[PDB]
RNA sequence: GCUUUACUGCAGGCUGUCGCUGAG
RNA sequence: GAUACAGGGUGACAACCCCGUACUGAAGACCAGUACGCUGUGCGGUAGUGCCAGAGUAGCGGGGGUUGGAUAUCCCUCGCG
RNA sequence: CGCACGGAGGCGAAGAACCACAGAUUUCCGAAUGAGAAUCUCUAACAAUUGCUUCGCGCAAUGAGGAACCCCGAGAACUGAAACAUCUCAGUAUCGGGAGGAACAGAAAACGCAACGUGAUGUCGUUAGUAACCGCGAGUGAACGCGAUACAGCCCAAAC
């Protein structure tokens, strides 16, 4: 499949949203990424 | 051929995509119409009274 | 003495007699070859136009609208319906041809507001009505002590809400007493029984 | 912090346009040191550089360039 | 309004292009053309750009590979900034 | 759901009449 | 203490520890570009005069819908007027 | 120096934080309006429909949204009738069009406790399950008046 520029920006964003909650937020809140999406297990849009 | 599992293999067509207007994955790229907000069909937004209970 | 206007009025009392009979036979031939909504410079019935509110001023538009003759153009039921609700042929609409005309006119002119309308005849298959429309944005009207009322925000799209004289007459609002129990103040307030 | 509102209004339209390009270059060169993952940084200055550019642009609108 | 050059792209592959091919890599704005990237680099750094190669990265940004002339040295330009 | 000379109706077709529609 | 014993907070049951609470006062919004006031215009009465006063209307008939509307609801449609 | 109690660093007596009002900025798609397009792209744009008009997009209008309420149109069936067709459910559900901060109505070709009487219109209480309708079955169902609320009355066409 051939992706467009906008489709690429969205996929790019979804990949960034897939990073873990930083180590410092755990210490600041004194103690979970609920939007964890896998390439196989989960499904994106379009 | 079974209508079940062996007919699922042919399913690689892309139809419903992210809509420019509402953001929902309902823009039918072959019909150029959105099944959620009515983009491509109407200037007005697709809303219906049956989307909620009669007295609500 | 009699006005010149009173002669146009007296002629239209019998549109099938006299000079008007020949005038209609001629004019309708040109009208049948015209559109659905045709803007005209001057009203065919000056007396009636002036009587209804027309002034030879800026922002006062007149247009002739032709709507089809007869009952409802209805589709037959594609689902289960009891004998009573199985009709197609004898069903007529609750809005008169004059109102369908006024609406078609106001849609052709999305900036103007309907003041009134009047009949200008019919042949065997269609009816003609001329509609007086007003520009609420033109200062020639915003300063007119006789027509400035139509510039108010609440007069926006007045024909579609039945605020026209043809609207109010069709809504059964003519009588102030007996027979108007289910019509006044609105049909909707009386549970749609008018 | 180093650049105040009164000091930008004392400046002439050409001095602001000159100070804008000076701050944009100090910002680009701060972002460059951040791109390399450098240690001799100052996290509070890169924050102020953006606010200062906003202030000069707000004064440019207020004065009519 | 948007600025053309966002920040320099400094990675291992970016250094190889700088040391051996005299190429400076930049993360630019995705609405910028090859010509607009060339001009902005010649203005912000005082160099002569020969060729620009653009790629729309999987980061939502646009990466531009800018080759300088023989008169200019990419290693010397990246060291001052 | 389906059938028909089941009950009752509804489209549709045919036909008269009125309007469009006029001169001798 | 109290014109303040409403409520909350505070390491356990608090009028008097803290915010508040009564009392007094301030501002904004709505009422409302309204009321009142003003400016201007000019109300009215007698006699004479068949000068003027909204048509497919009032109304009648065929067919329908609607209504409690029954002969006596309201509306649409075709014809006539 | 948000949620958010980290680290580094920073800002604040040049009165920061914070709050109120006002203003600046305000990407792209979106009624979406130069043209096209799954939020991007291609070569000056009120696209389209209108009014005015210097007849030039010059000046303007419309479009779409909003919890429900409001107004104008289209309009079921399950159900009840212990079946069912008129009737009922119901002018309900749902659909089309449209306005406002409220809508609609409204100064009598009224009423008709018939009078030597009332006096624009909504709404509330009542009149009343009364009159009226109805396989006169099941069911359906007003009004005048009265007591209240609030009150407000005017402009054309024509005559000259
Ligand atoms: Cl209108
Ligand atoms: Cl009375
Ligand atoms: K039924
Ligand atoms: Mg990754
Ligand atoms: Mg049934
Ligand atoms: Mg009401
Ligand atoms: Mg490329
Ligand atoms: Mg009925
Ligand atoms: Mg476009
Ligand atoms: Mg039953
Ligand atoms: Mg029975
Ligand atoms: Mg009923
Ligand atoms: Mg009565
Ligand atoms: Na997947
Ligand atoms: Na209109
Ligand atoms: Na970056
Ligand atoms: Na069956
Ligand atoms: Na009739
Ligand atoms: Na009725
Ligand atoms: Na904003
Ligand atoms: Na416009
Ligand atoms: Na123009
Ligand atoms: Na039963
Ligand atoms: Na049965
Ligand atoms: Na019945
Ligand atoms: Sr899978
Ligand atoms: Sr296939
Ligand atoms: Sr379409
Ligand atoms: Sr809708
Ligand atoms: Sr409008
Ligand atoms: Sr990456
Ligand atoms: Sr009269
Ligand atoms: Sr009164």
């Amino acid at each position: 499949g051939k992706k467009s520029k906008a489709t690429k920006k969205r996929l790019a964003k979804l990949d960034n949203q897939n990073s873990r909650v930083p180590a410092w937020v755990m210490l600041k809140t004194d103690r979970r990424n609920h939007k964890r999406r896998h390439w196989r297990r989960n499904d994106t849009d379009e | 051929t079974g209508a079940g599992t062996p007919s699922q293999g042919k399913k690689n067509t892309t139809t419903h995509t992210k809509c420019r207007r509402c953001g929902e994955k309902s823009y039918h790229t072959k019909k150029k119409v959105c099944s959620s907000c009515g983009f491509g069909k109407s200037a007005k937004r697709r809303d219906y009274e049956w989307q909620s209970k009669a007295g609500e | 003495a009699r006005s010149a206007y009173s002669y146009i009025r007296d002629a239209w009392k019998n549109p099938g007699d006299g000079q008007l009979a020949e005038l209609q036979w001629q004019r309708q031939q040109e009208w049948r070859n015209e559109g659905a909504v045709e803007r005209i410079e001057r009203p065919t019935r000056l007396d009636k136009a002036r009587s209804q509110g027309y002034k030879a001023k800026q922002g006062v538009i007149v247009a002739r609208v032709s709507v089809r003759k007869g009952s409802a153009r209805k589709r037959r039921h594609k689902a289960g319906r009891r004998s009573k609700r199985q009709g197609v042929t004898r069903i007529t609409r609750r809005k008169d041809i004059q109102r369908v005309a006024e609406e078609r006119a106001s849609r052709t002119f999305p900036n103007l507001r309907v003041l009134n309308s009047y009949s200008v005849g019919q042949d065997g298959r269609q009816k003609w009505h001329e509609v007086i429309l007003i520009d609420p944005n033109h200062p020639a009207i915003q300063n007119d002590d006789d027509l400035s009322w139509i510039c108010a925000d609440d007069q926006a799209d007045r024909v579609f809400r039945g605020l026209t004289g043809a609207g109010r007459r069709n809504r059964g609002l003519s009588g102030k007493g007996k027979g108007s129990e289910k019509t006044r103040p609105s049909l909707r307030s009386n549970g749609g029984k008018g | 912090t180093v650049l105040h509102v009164q000091e930008i209004r004392d400046m002439t339209p050409a001095e602001r346009e000159a100070e804008l390009d000076d701050l944009k270059t100090e910002l680009l060169n701060a972002r460059a040191v951040q791109a390399a993952g450098g240690a001799p940084e100052n996290p509070g200055r890169i924050k102020e550089l953006r606010k200062a550019i906003a202030r000069i642009k707000t004064i440019q609108g207020e004065e009519g360039d | 309004s948007w600025d053309v050059i966002k920040h320099p792209h400094v990675t291992e592959k970016a250094m190889n292009d700088m040391d051996f091919q005299n190429k400076l890599q930049f993360a630019v704005d995705d609405r910028a053309s090859k010509g607009e990237v060339a001009d902005a680099v010649e203005e912000q750094y005082d160099v002569t750009v020969e060729q620009v190669n653009t790629q729309n990265t999987m980061d939502g940004e646009k990466k531009a590979v800018v080759r300088l002339s023989e008169d200019d040295d990419a290693q010397e330009v990246a060291s001052r900034i």
